[PDB]
């Protein structure tokens, strides 16, 4: 437990990506149980909560191609939950619309750079492959507690520490996303459609918590729910892209075991301005679990927070 | 400091299984972690040393391998092989062991030899 110089409001704005983007501020809200078809983001395969934002970067001449078209008409997209992310098979899931719209031409390739904020979930009813090969889902819109969010704002207290919403689907949402567990249970959060139940059963798995190894070897206990901290807006848990096109959900602890550090600190495409990076991974499997984040200012009160990432931990 | 010949012009051309290596090279090229050493051709004079090109006598990097790939200089995949091999072969002799860069290139050998083994 620290002061934080930093500000919270500079990792939202995704700064690494760009910083002249075009805003739309418009919003198109679909009504409940209405039948509509949307296509499918072909790379993306993470489970996408409504409020949480989606940095992206696309770099293939077919993808290009359907969100040049998605500005023109609404600018809407689907992002599907997959059961198993090398199948293709998924039953929910949840829409995006692009508010911030990038182009750019580097070296002769077209590139776009597009952040969306997820608005309403859905039920995938079926799929087919457009002649393109870019599925195009027909889904259905799906429908949508005072003491309880007292209970848990108590316990999240109680792990690190107004920054939470308000609203009883809003805060619902915020602690879906940003808990330490396991995608199948997201996909049952997700899959709940009144805010009640989902904020008693969100109780009831944040009391029973394990800690996370790693995924590869399983045999080195990283890091608990009680070094789980703060650093942006959004939560302990954003997502962030690398240069290349794969986008992160990273966990930002304030202390961590069993990793080495290989290399020395670079500030080269921080997602965290004001911060330099260094490869950690795992001392028995060397899985390369995060990076640690080390300040270049004396004056930032949190010198250094480790930033893991989800996909290469495992709850015990 | 010179730089290899990056495409050919009076060389035969042939278009199989050297997708593949295109495959393997994305993997590399994108892990990428490491791969911003070897990228491009080594400078001698912005790093100071001015030893490496005379303790290292052929300059191989990952960029090179890259434009031979596109112009179809290679007619044969194992000369592509011997090019990566002799890309991290080179670093082991002028660099110590402890150095991180033999740490960082034994990782990319690693993947390098895993995916080399679907040959097609
Ligand atoms: C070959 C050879 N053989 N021997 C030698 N070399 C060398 C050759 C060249 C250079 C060199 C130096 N400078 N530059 C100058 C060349 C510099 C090229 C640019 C390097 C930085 N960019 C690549 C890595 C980053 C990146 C890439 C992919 C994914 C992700 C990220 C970040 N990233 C995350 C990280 C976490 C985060 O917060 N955000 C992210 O986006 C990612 O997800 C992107 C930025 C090149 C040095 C050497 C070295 C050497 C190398 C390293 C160190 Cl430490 C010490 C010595 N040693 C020798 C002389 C003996
Ligand atoms: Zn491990």
């Amino acid at each position: 437990p620290n002061i934080i110089n930093f500000d919270t409001s500079l990792p939202t704005s995704h700064t690494y990506l760009g910083a002249d983007m075009e805003e739309f501020h418009g919003r198109t809200l679909h009504d409940d149980d209405s039948i509509q078809v949307i296509p499918v983001l072909p790379q993306v395969m993470m489970i996408l909560v409504p409020g949480q934002t989606l940095p992206l970067q696309l770099f293939h001449p077919q993808e290009v191609s359907m969100v040049r078209n998605l500005i023109q008409n609404d600018r809407t997209f689907a992002v599907l939950a997959y059961s198993n992310v090398q199948e293709r098979e998924a039953e929910f899931g949840t829409t995006a619309e692009i508010y911030a719209y990038r182009e750019e031409q580097d070296f002769g390739i077209e590139i776009v750079k597009v952040k969306a904020i997820g608005r309403q979930r859905f039920k995938v009813l079926e799929l087919r492959t457009q002649s393109d090969g870019i599925q195009q889902a027909k889904v259905q819109i799906l429908p949508e507690a005072e003491t309880l969010m007292d209970r848990i704002k108590k316990q999240l207290r109680e792990w690190d520490e107004d920054s939470l919403p308000s609203n009883p689907i809003d805060f619902s949402y915020w602690v879906a996303a940003n808990l330490p567990i396991d995608d199948s249970l997201r996909i049952q959060l997700l899959k709940i459609d009144s805010a009640i139940q989902r904020l008693r059963c969100e109780l009831d798995i944040m009391n029973k918590c394990t800690s996370l190894c790693c995924k590869q070897c399983q045999e080195t206990e990283i890091t608990t729910k009680n070094e789980i901290f703060s650093l942006s807006r959004e939560g302990p848990m954003a997502a962030y892209v690398n240069p290349h096109g794969y986008v992160h959900e990273i966990l930002t602890v304030y202390k961590a075991c069993n990793l080495n550090l290989i290399g020395r600190p670079s500030t080269e495409h921080s997602w965290f301005p004001g911060y330099a990076w260094t490869v950690a991974q795992c001392k028995i499997c060397a899985s390369h679990i995060g990076w640690k984040f080390t300040a270049t200012k004396k004056d930032m009160s949190p010198q250094k927070f480790w930033g893991l990432t989800r996909s290469a931990l495992i709850p015990t | 400091d010179s730089q290899q010949h990056p495409a050919p012009e009076k060389s035969s051309k042939v278009s199989e299984q050297l997708k593949c290596c295109s495959g393997i090279l994305k993997e590399m090229f994108a892990h990428a972690a490491y791969a911003w050493p070897f990228y491009k051709p080594v400078d001698v004079e912005a790093l100071g040393l001015h030893d490496y090109c005379d303790i290292i006598k052929h300059p191989m990097d990952m960029s090179t391998i890259k434009s031979k790939l596109e112009a179809r200089e290679y007619r044969d995949a194992q000369e592509f092989g011997a090019d990566v091999r002799l890309m991290f072969s080179n670093c082991y002799k002028y660099n110590p062991p402890d150095h991180e860069v033999v740490a960082m290139a034994r990782k990319l050998q690693d993947v390098f030899e895993m995916r080399f083994a679907k040959m097609p």
